[PDB]
C-alpha cells in the first residue's frame, strides 16, 4: 500500500517534470489595469490589488522598481522568479498570469488570494493547535517535494509568504529567491530567522535548507514565535549556529522529535536530506493522521476559512502607505533586464 | 524572550 503510493508519486513527478520542462524552454501592459490598493511592501517595491479593466477580474500585481533592483544578486533573482513562476503548476503555488515591463518597473501579475497572509492570522490568534499547524505543514511538504523534484530550491519560507485561499488552503507566493540548483549554490540570501546554519556560515548549500526552514515554520506555527528569536540578525545567527533548540511545554513529544530531525545542523542527519528523502518526513509519527493524497486533492476540510465580502475584498490584509506609480520617459536598465 | 514580532524582510547579500 505505502509502496503502491510511492510508485504513484514517482509516476506523478515524472509527468510533472515533463510538463515543467516544456514550459521552461518557452503579455500585458500597465494601463490594462486599475490599481486599487497596496497589499504588501518590500525593499524593491510593492504588491497591489489591481482590476483588469476589460474582464473585471482581480489580480495581485508585484511591481519592482528596476532602479531599486540594483545589486547583482538582486537582478538575477528577479529573472529566476519570473521564469520559475511561469513554468510551475501545483495546487499550493500561486499562479502567474501576466508579466511585462516598462521604462521604470517590472511587473508580475498573479491570481489574487483574498484570505490574507498566514502571518497576520497567526499573530492575531497567537499560535495554531498542532492539527491546524499540521494541515498547513503537509501542504508545504508536498510543495517542496514538487519543487525539489524539479531541482528548484525555494529559499524564503515564512508565514509572510503563505497566503490563505477561499478554501482555507495555502498558496506559496514570492519566488524572489527561488532557483534551479542541481547540486549546491552559494548566495547568502533569505530571512534571518529561517536561515539554515550552512547559509549563515558561507558554506555551499543545497535543497536541505528548505527542510530546515520547514522546521522553523512548524515551530513558529505551533508556538507563536520561531525557535531562534532575537532583536537583531547577528543575535539570531548566533542562536541558529549554536543550534540549541528549546520547546514550549505544550509541544507534543512527536512534534519535538520531528523538529529535532529538521532543525538538524548535521546534513548527514537532517530529515529531507537522507536516503529516504521526503519520506522520512511524510512517514513521521507527527504526520500519522495525514492523508497525503487527500491533502493534494484538497479533500480535507480546512481548520480556518477566511470570510470574504465579495471580489476585490481586502479586509484580510493590513493597510500600507500608498505611493503613486511613476513611469519615466527614459528607459532605465534596459540591457540588464532584456531577458525579462 | 525579546525578538522580532513584525514582518521580516529578506536579505539579499549579507
Ligand atoms: C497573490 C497574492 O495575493 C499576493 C502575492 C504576493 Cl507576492 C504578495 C501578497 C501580499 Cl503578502 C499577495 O497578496
Amino acid at each position: 500500500k505505502k509502496g503502491s503510493e510511492q510508485e504513484s508519486v514517482k509516476e506523478f513527478l515524472a509527468k510533472a517534470k515533463e510538463e515543467f520542462l516544456k514550459k521552461w524552454e518557452s503579455t500585458a501592459q500597465l494601463d490594462h489595469f486599475d490599481r486599487i490598493k497596496t497589499l504588501g511592501t518590500g525593499s524593491f517595491g510593492r504588491v497591489m490589488l489591481v482590476k483588469h479593466k476589460e474582464t473585471g477580474n482581480h489580480y495581485a500585481m508585484k511591481i519592482l522598481d528596476k532602479q531599486k533592483v540594483v545589486k547583482l544578486k538582486q537582478i538575477e533573482h528577479t529573472l529566476n522568479e519570473k521564469r520559475i513562476l511561469q513554468a510551475v503548476n501545483f495546487p499550493f503555488l500561486v499562479k502567474l498570469e501576466f508579466s511585462f515591463k516598462d521604462n521604470s518597473n517590472l511587473y508580475m501579475v498573479m491570481e489574487y488570494v483574498p484570505g490574507g497572509e498566514m502571518f497576520s492570522h497567526l499573530r492575531r490568534i497567537g499560535r495554531f493547535s498542532e492539527p491546524h499547524a499540521r494541515f498547513y505543514a503537509a501542504q508545504i511538504v508536498l510543495t517542496f517535494e514538487y519543487l525539489h523534484s524539479l531541482d528548484l530550491i525555494y529559499r524564503d519560507l515564512k508565514p509572510e509568504n503563505l497566503l490563505i485561499d477561499q478554501q482555507g488552503y495555502i498558496q506559496v507566493t514570492d519566488f524572489g529567491f527561488a532557483k534551479r540548483v542541481k547540486g549546491r549554490t552559494w548566495t547568502l540570501c533569505g530571512t534571518p530567522e529561517y536561515l539554515a546554519p550552512e547559509i549563515i556560515l558561507s558554506k555551499g548549500y543545497n535543497k536541505a535548507v528548505d527542510w530546515w526552514a520547514l522546521g522553523v515554520l512548524i515551530y513558529e506555527m505551533a508556538a507563536g514565535y520561531p525557535p531562534f528569536f532575537a532583536d537583531q540578525p547577528i543575535q539570531i545567527y548566533e542562536k541558529i549556529v549554536s543550534g540549541k533548540v528549546r520547546f514550549p511545554s505544550h509541544f507534543s513529544s512527536d512534534l519535538k522529535d520531528l523538529l529535532r530531525n529538521l532543525l538538524q545542523v548535521d546534513l548527514t542527519k537532517r530529515f529531507g536530506n537522507l536516503k529516504n528523502g521526503v519520506n522520512d518526513i511524510k512517514n513521521h509519527k507527527w504526520f500519522a493522521t495525514t492523508d497525503w493524497i487527500a491533502i493534494y486533492q484538497r479533500k480535507v476540510e480546512a481548520p480556518f476559512i477566511p470570510k470574504f465580502k465579495g471580489p476585490g475584498d481586502t479586509s484580510n490584509f493590513d493597510d500600507y502607505e500608498e505611493e503613486e506609480i511613476r513611469v519615466s520617459i527614459n528607459e532605465k536598465c534596459g540591457k540588464e533586464f532584456t531577458e525579462f | 524572550a525579546a525578538g522580532r514580532t513584525g514582518r521580516r524582510q529578506a536579505i539579499h547579500d549579507i
